[PDB]
RNA sequence: CACAAGCGGUGGAGCAUGUGGUUUAAUUCGAAGCAACGCGAAGAACCUUACCAGGUCUUGACAUCCUUUGACCACUCUAGAGAUAGAGCUUUCCCUUCGGGGACAAAGUGACAGGUGGUGCAUGGUUGUCGCAACCCUUAUUGUUAGUUGCCAUCAUUUAGUUGGGCACUCUAGCGAGACUGCCGGUGACAAACCGGAGGAAGGUGGGGAUGACGUCAAAUCAUCAUGCCCCUUAUGACCUGGGCUACACACGUGCUACAAUGGGAAGUACAACGAGUCGCUAGACCGCGAGGUCAUGCAAAUCUCUUAAAGCUUCUCUCAGUUCGGAUUGCAGGCUGCAACUCGCCUGCAUGAAGCCGGAAUCGCUAGUAAUCGCGGAUCAGCACGCCGCGGUGAAUACGU
């Protein structure tokens, strides 16, 4: 705002796995406040992960998150009438925000016959350095570390 | 018998809970809690006070609930179970107090104002 | 238009209804009968300076009480005018009526009386600047925490309208426990209509 | 050929493929298939030549053909050739039921 | 014309579905409450002055 | 939908009953656009007021359930 | 029990006042009057446009509450009927005695 | 919530509705950037109704006076689209000292009435827009007084809180308590204030409402009502039937339903709150595929009814397609209110099955029980709501910075 920084919106760790990350993942799949559907979807997807060439849904999910999250994002700014873009660092909460966002967005566009057949498949493809999510990360890193040219003294 | 009674409120729903020594089970409105709130996992929200303090059994729980929806009248049940546990031994008012589990949630439905579409959503605008 | 009616903001908080009866399934008839009554007795009021009127009613009788400042000039010589009031009001209401006349003390500390009097000077070609000033002067001498007046319309019997009033002492309007009074009257000199408003603060 | 009129589709159940003949909606297909005793079983048309002739002879008792288009056509034809306020509108591409023409003709007039 | 129409309103109507309400102070035909027989903006005027018994300003 | 008997007006039905005897006249001039076309109105020529004038309409047989107002429009477009 | 009261009013002050009047003048000559039980206070709501010609998007809302009160009498006596049907005060409060 | 970070929209498609434009016998009048455009209207088939076309009246549809005087009616039958006119039993002294007064038809009789006709730039009154805190209301916790029509923990009983019993619990509603930077640590001129802790249901104006200064826009309204001046008066007044106000080469605003699998269809199982009811809300049983109908029952209401909420959950299907998506448009047959649904109502069934596969420039709403999504009630009202006012259910993302 204008007055100054604000709080961080504490979350309630889901009771099944006792992991706040699964809570945020449930919150991102959910649309229109229909939360039980989102919960059923995430649990069916994790069942599908473990049953087929899996070890545990938390482990492969964390690794997929690690492989997707970005570390260098740029910001397109305005100075006095000419606009450019400059890289900057990335604070931690924004990182997991972006990770979840990309994974869900690009699983929603897969093209199979169930959101589970999409989500489980996509985060498996992600934990093996594949999938449009990882390519989105690398597009970001390539835009950065190039557009540092008109950023070196910003 | 001995028994312990508490009252729990949340979001237009009020519950009357009774603690009774037993083997660990809960029935509500003459039905089983697996069938009354069979949603997915709200039961793991209900059994939280037993999980934090007086760990963890064994009490049969009998409750009488009315009002609100299926998700309101389970937070209300949790409220009541916590109060009843407090009644058993007053030494629990610290472990429970740390983890919420003792306060009433005063988040009610905000009232609608005139000239507005909802409590805060306004109509669509056009500068010209 | 940006002020609430000061005796409608306070009704049901520190003051009461000027009509105290409870009825259901006979409510429209009663409300219009009260309206008829009160719109009639503005006949004697034209001379006798009545301020309020309180309508109560029982099984079939109607209990009335009026606040005036002229007790004899409203009841008659030995009681020959209240007789007429009752025998006339029976012709409307078709019931039994019983006027119980009150008398008002300190009449210069009343919104309707003051404003209606200082709206009768305007009709007799009097300048307004001293009518309001003498009004608040004779309202403060009775002992009052504050008073405020305001006249509006074509002033002096002239062209385009304007407005102006004068204040004396404090008149807090936002305080709910304030017991303020208010009234709005009219008059003409020869051009259009004028509006006179008056507020008096009498402690709480 | 196939079972009525022409060409009831393949690969679908009968309760749905029977919809494709002009004059058979959804409850009519149910009633026809019930007056005989044929189910769906399961998501295919693998009938018999007794089931095809069964569900073929009963459709003959309805107006499901180019015998129905004639009826509808000559109805609107009788409408527009007496007065007629409804037919006058039928002849202009304008809503014929009372529709306050501000947008409600994009369907009726393109 | 609003003095002949109040007269025409009070005579018995020619058919069942021809009667209609009006205000009683004025003759406004739009938005009248049929518990009071008062229109939209005589209600707001007699509620102040505390003449209608019952009614007062609401807030919650 | 007056399945409790269709609706004519008395004046209109009186006039048509009165002419039911012989060959008919074009002077049946009524306002009455709410009435339906009973199966006895055939061959006559009713005049139907459309808010401005009295339009004549000749009653064939295909028009036997409709109303008398369906044959005298009121709007005048182009 | 073969005698009972009902009182409606717009002011709970006057309501409780008159209820205490009847309860006191009942237990003075008899006994066992069930307390003045409170009933759930009906409410209505009236929304109106506060301008004579335009501006629908600004309104003013009114209401009218109606307080209720119940009293049942147990074992009356040929003096309670008398000492009850006579007291009448005050004006704007509804009284309805059903056997 | 002015940008920034976000979530869902509008602009594309069909339909509802308001406005411009054109058209017409009339498409009645008002509102015009923000601050006009689901606005006056919280209910246009007749009425409403001001507008138009035909048929009619002139002290008058409505008020006072004065005189003859005085009790006026309603009902029936012919003509008429009605307005009206012509005939039939008759409007018939309710104060009496013999001497009067209330209601009223006609007439006379003229004073007079009548105007939604003009002037918001002549005005009153009533609003929009820029836009102190406390005392009042509601919501979050509890003591006490009171237990019926509410409630059922310790007991028997049945279909059941029902009937015996009880007022413990919930609930209802009167009266009180409780939140004050009030204590504890640091920052800071030791000050005000800010950051952290304890205790508590609640912590820093706890959440929301009512409450709108002096003034600005000759802002809006002579059509809520009043009113100065001007205008009409066998007509700009008044009565009746039928027609517009709903017209359609188009342009703009506000909404609803969708373009599907986080879905469509079939069967089973659950959980609210605010409100309304006497010629009204309809229990129950039966008839109809259905909307509905018949006989009948309780209730002027914590007692009966409207009222088994819908999203939700569990099974069985369907398989990425202009389709078992979507439901516009048209044909036929019905129901309900009403004297009467052609212009011009709502609902039912069978048949038909359009555009539309997430929408450019540009632009909107919102900081938490909020946004998004789902139903329920009622004012107005014979009937008629995608609009308006309220109620509750499930329930997010983000705010580095100016
Ligand atoms: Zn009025």
């Amino acid at each position: 705002p204008r007055k100054g920084p604000v709080a961080k919106r504490d979350v309630l760790p889901d009771p099944i796995y006792n992991s706040k990350l699964v809570t945020r993942l449930i919150n991102r799949v959910m649309v229109d406040g229909k939360r039980g559907i989102a919960a059923n979807i995430i649990y069916n997807s994790f069942d599908i992960i473990k049953e087929s060439t899996g070890n545990d849904p938390l482990e492969v999910f964390e690794q997929a998150m690690k492989n997707v999250m970005p570390v260098l994002e740029v910001k397109a700014r305005r100075v006095g009438g000419s606009n450019y873009q400059v890289p900057v660092e990335v604070r931690p909460e924004r990182r997991t925000t972006l990770g979840l966002r990309w994974v869900v967005n690009y699983a929603r566009l897969r093209g199979e016959h169930t959101m589970e057949e999409r989500l489980a498949k996509e985060i498996m493809d992600a934990a093996n350095n594949t999938g449009a999510s990882v390519k989105k990360r690398e597009d970001t890193h390539k835009m950065a570390d190039a557009n540092r040219a008109f950023a070196h003294y910003r | 018998q001995v028994q312990y009674s508490g009252t729990g409120r949340r979001k237009n729903a009020v519950a009357r809970v009774r603690l009774v020594p037993g083997t660990g089970k809960i029935t509500v409105n003459k039905k089983d809690v697996e069938e009354y709130i069979p949603h997915a996992d709200l039961r793991e929200v209900i059994n939280q006070p037993f999980g934090v303090t007086e760990t963890k059994g064994a009490y049969d729980v009998i409750v009488n609930v009315n009002g609100g929806g299926y998700a309101g009248q389970s937070g209300a049940i949790r409220h009541g179970i916590a109060r009843a546990l407090l009644q058993v031994d007053p030494d629990f008012r610290s472990a429970l107090k740390r983890a919420g589990l003792l306060t009433r949630d005063a988040r009610m439905v905000e009232r609608k104002k005139p000239g507005l579409k909802k409590a805060r959503k306004a109509s669509q605008f056009s500068k010209r | 238009g940006q002020k609430v009616h000061p005796i409608g903001m306070r009704v049901g908080i520190i003051r009461d209804w000027d009509a105290k009866w409870y009825a259901e399934k006979e409510y429209a008839e009663f409300l219009h009968e009260d309206l008829r009554i009160r719109k009639f007795i503005a006949t004697k009021l034209a001379d006798a300076a009545v301020s309020t009127i309180e309508i109560e009613r029982a099984a079939n009788r109607v209990n009335i009480s009026i606040h005036t400042a002229k007790p004899g000039m409203v009841i008659g010589k030995g009681g020959s005018e209240v007789e007429n009031l009752r025998k006339e009001l029976n012709k409307l209401t078709g019931k039994r009526v019983h006027i119980n006349i009150v008398e008002i003390k300190k009449p210069d500390l009343d919104a309707k009386l003051v404003g209606e009097g200082i709206a009768r000077q305007l009709e007799n070609r009097v300048a307004f600047r001293r009518a309001q000033k003498q009004a608040i002067q004779r309202a403060m001498r009775a002992g009052a925490k504050g008073i405020k007046t305001q006249v509006s319309g074509r002033l002096n019997g002239a062209d385009i309208a304007r407005s102006e009033g004068y204040s004396e002492g404090t008149v807090p309007l936002h305080t709910l426990r304030a017991d303020i009074d208010y009234a709005w009257e009219e008059a003409d000199t020869t051009y259009g209509k004028l509006g006179v408003k008056v507020w008096i603060y009498r402690g709480e | 050929a196939r079972i009525a009129g022409v060409d009831i589709p393949r690969d679908k159940r009968v309760v749905v493929s029977l919809t494709y003949i002009y004059g058979i909606g959804n409850t009519t297909a149910k009633k026809v298939l019930a007056n005989v005793g044929v189910s769906e079983d399961v998501r295919v048309r693998d009938l018999t030549n007794e089931q095809t002739d069964a569900i073929r002879a009963e459709i003959d008792k309805l107006k499901v053909e180019g015998d129905l288009r004639r009826e509808v056509n000559l109805n609107i034809k009788r409408l527009m050739e007496i007065g007629s306020y409804r037919g006058i509108r039928h002849r202009r591409g304008l809503p014929t039921r009372g529709q306050n023409t501000k947008n409600n003709a994009r369907t009726r007039k393109g | 014309a609003k003095k002949s129409m109040i007269a025409k309103n009070k005579r018995p109507a020619k058919h069942s579905t021809q009667a209609y309400t009006r205000c009683e102070r004025c003759g406004r035909p739009h938005s009248v409450y049929r518990k009071f027989h008062l229109c939209r903006i005589c209600f707001r005027e007699l509620a102040y002055k505390g003449q209608i018994p019952g009614v007062k300003k609401a807030s919650w | 939908s007056l399945k409790k008997g269709p609706f004519v007006d008395d004046h209109l039905m009186k006039k048509v009953e009165a002419q039911q005897g012989a060959e008919k006249k074009k002077v049946i001039k009524t306002w009455s656009r709410r009435s339906t076309i009973f199966p006895s109105f055939v061959g006559f020529t009713i005049a139907v007021y459309d808010g401005r004038k009295h339009v004549p309409v000749y009653i064939q047989e295909d028009m036997v359930g409709h109303k008398l107002g369906e044959f005298a429009p009121t709007r005048t477009y182009r | 029990q073969k005698i009972r009261i009902r009182l409606k009013a717009y002011e709970h002050r006057i309501l409780d006042q008159s209820a205490d009047k009847i309860v006191e003048t009942a237990k003075r000559t008899g006994a066992d009057v069930s307390g003045p039980i409170p009933l759930p206070t009906e409410r209505s709501l009236y929304t109106v446009i506060r301008a004579t010609h335009k501006y629908k998007d600004s309104r003013e809302q009114f209401e009218m509450r109606t307080h209720k009160r119940l009293i049942d009498i147990v074992n009356p006596t040929p003096k309670t009927v008398d000492a009850l049907m006579k007291l009448d005060l005050p004006s704007g409060v509804n009284i309805e005695i059903k056997l």
